[PDB]
RNA sequence: CUAGGGCCAGAGGCGGCCCUAACAGGGCUCUCCCUGAGCUUCGGGGAGGUGAGUUCCCAGAGAACGGGGCUCCGCGCGAGGUCAGACUGGGCAGGAGAUGCCGUGGACCCCGCCCUUCGGGGAGGGGCCCGGCGGAUGCCUCCUUUGCCGGAGCUUGGAACAGACUCACGGCCAGCGAAGUGAGUUCAAUGGCUGAGGUGAGGUACCCCGCAGGGGACCUCAUAACCCAAUUCAGACUACUCUCCUCCGCCCAUU
RNA sequence: GUUUCCGUAGUGUAGUGGUUAUCACGUUCGCCUAACACGCGAAAGGUCCCCGGUUCGAAACCGGGCGGAAAC
């Protein structure tokens, strides 16, 4: 994390950045995709563990980062057994499978929550 | 997974291009406070020459730039923030809505920064950015400009 | 020693202002509004042997996130029941453009059974576009207080970012999960 | 000494096709991946068969299988009540989505037409998943539950009918010291000079043809870079610009 | 013409059958001595020859471009 430290600068830099483009002005989501395929390409040659929060938005079809969360659908059904929350975008048509229910909040709280509580400095 | 990713393009439309230039400040803004977060020293006497290795592997994607000197004399001089950057061309948007673009052959770009004034060779810097911030940036040649 | 430092960045985006003494009483008071009106909403349903079937109601979470999308004005009310609910319930703060997110915690999942309903309602929002339904709770949206998004933008030309760098330890997935594979 | 050949084990032979004894050759074409300033029906690079093996740490049910974590389910097994539909009575499921519908999604099961009569190929339907839109009843008729067995899912991650890489798809056997390469040197020859042209720019007090135009004559200048034969030839790859042909991009200016 | 091998702090070289850059010499400092040669600890010092490609990540694997070396 010395060298690497430089690195966590120029991912979450380009993360905002496409953020920025939609608060102003939507339905043009050029630059949204771009800023987020070179996100995912630096992560992908600099060897770097994001969290499942965030990427669970990248929607890792092709690329968007905010359009599942304010244009797409996303919504709750019960295929088989538990419920499964779907997300789903408009453009490459790939779905992410996301249970929630309260008998597994304890599990719920396994991948992320236990970093909370964990990791110290 | 090559074309699937390209079905239209990731290219920009007619719409865009008119989407009053003024809001694209606030995304320069972004950029402004993020130098400042990188280095945190630029007053009194902080390193010149780590300023511009810094910037070696720095995302500059919308950030101000001016043409300087290039091989084409209808290059110099065109102003503006850049939104794309792929391998030897990145695409900018200038003053009143009309975007140019300007390739990375053989030219020189001006980023003013808050106490700095950096030249950026556009023939050695190409080869899809988000790699230039792996990997792979040796000494070879002069730029004969 | 095996710490892997890894980019972790939950930027709070936090609700409104837990003001139990303000979010108490509004919850009564549509209580007295949806009870004198009328109750034929079970009525029509059940059919026990058509002016209160018109509303919108959006009741359930699916028909809150297609409410939010094309154009609408309305209010959404949501509770918290479920301890992963932010993944549901991040919808509700990311859609903030033409309307008002309530989040009554403590109290919202006690206001479903005493109102001659169904089960326990998550999500609760109702579109009431040209029509005047009770004029006293238009007059509570600008009384309960709204929530800010400094994940876009905040409505100012100045942007927040932080360095949330958390880095993992081996160690202590270690002595809790206490798994080996060799 | 025809290697368009034989021998031992094999029986497998690198998407298909075509050209060649020049098969780490080329061309056509299909699929997939990587990637590029011609939205992309585009250019460039790489990989296609089968068998075996490998694929960090952490997280994760799982990175070969199985076991083990937890939930859901009953053509299975066991117990209790028997008070086995009463005013459709009873119980269960249901906005934390029941029911219903849509589809050039499936490598799923079945009916099943035609090409065919080995694997199979395409049109169409049902069931089961997938995804989308739209929101209220639905299920069983002695009943309920535990344990065991089987089936299905499982917020991870660069990845879970995977992909990438390595290895294997045979082994082995055949030469002549005799003069002199449209360059033939081997202590390693040879792309020379001058003058006149060609083509590519520029100019005319010059001539002819008479459509403002064109041709001829004359004068000035560019003709290179990369690089060197050593037995020879075909092919791939790489280093290139005095030049010509094809395909385009960016920006300036004009209408 | 012919064949194989090599490029790694300043030198000589390991190592890796792909995710970490180091051992010997020398320098600096420290241990030690009235001040020392040895022993010993530690630090400064990286274009891992160059580019492309494969892969999640090439000092490595592959392809190309050079370079260097061993001998008829
Ligand atoms: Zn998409």
């Amino acid at each position: 994390p010395v060298k690497d430290r430089e690195a966590f600068q120029r991912l979450n830099f380009l993360y905002q950045a496409a953020h920025c483009v939609l608060a102003q002005d939507p339905e043009n989501q050029a630059l949204a995709r771009f800023y987020c395929y070179t996100e995912r390409t630096i992560a992908k040659r600099l060897v770097l563990r994001r969290d499942p929060s965030v990427k669970r938005t990248l929607c890792r079809g092709c690329s968007s980062l905010l359009v599942p969360g304010l244009t797409c659908t996303q919504r709750q059904r019960r295929c088989r057994g538990q419920r499964w929350t779907v997300q789903t975008c408009l453009t490459c048509q790939r779905s992410q499978r996301f249970l929630n229910d309260p008998g597994h909040l304890l599990w719920g709280d396994r991948p992320e929550a236990q970093l909370g509580s964990q990791a110290d400095s | 997974l090559s074309a699937r990713q390209r079905r239209e393009l990731r290219l920009f439309d007619i719409k865009p291009e008119q989407q009053r230039y003024s809001l694209f400040l606030p995304l320069h803004e972004l950029w402004k406070q993020y130098i400042r977060d990188l280095c945190s020293g630029l007053k009194p006497d902080t390193q010149p020459q780590m300023i511009q290795a810094k910037l070696l592997k720095a995302d500059l994607h919308g950030a101000i730039i001016s043409v300087t000197k290039s091989k084409c004399p209808s290059y110099v001089g065109i102003t503006g923030i850049l939104l794309q950057e792929t391998k030897h061309i990145f695409k900018i948007i200038t003053k009143e809505d009309r975007l140019k673009v300007i390739p990375k052959l053989n030219c020189v770009f001006t980023v003013e920064t808050d106490g700095f004034i950096s030249y950026i060779y556009g023939s050695k810097f190409q080869l899809r950015s988000s790699e230039r911030s792996a990997k792979k940036f040796k000494a070879k040649g002069t730029i004969d400009l | 020693l095996v710490v892997k430092t890894s980019l972790n960045n939950p930027y709070i985006i936090r609700w409104s202002a837990l003001e139990s003494e303000d979010m108490h009483f509004i919850l009564q008071t549509l209580e007295d509004r949806l009870k004198a009106i009328g109750l034929q909403k079970i009525e029509d349903k059940k059919k026990k042997n058509p002016a209160h079937v018109r509303k919108q109601l959006a009741i359930g979470v699916n028909e809150v996130t297609r409410a939010l999308e094309r154009r609408e004005l309305l209010l959404v009310l949501v509770c918290k029941s479920v301890k992963p609910a932010m993944i549901t319930s991040h919808l509700i703060q990311l859609s903030l453009s033409r309307s008002v997110p309530a989040c009554q915690v403590p109290r919202l999942s006690e206001r479903i059974a005493p109102v001659i309903g169904l089960k326990c309602v998550l999500a609760l929002a109702f579109k009431k576009n040209t029509t005047d339904f009770v004029d006293e709770v238009r007059a509570i949206i600008p009384r309960v207080p709204s929530l800010s998004v400094p994940w876009l933008q905040d409505r100012i030309e100045d942007s927040g970012e932080n360095l949330e760098t958390e880095p993992l330890e081996s160690q202590d997935r270690e002595l809790l999960d206490t798994s080996f594979e060799d």
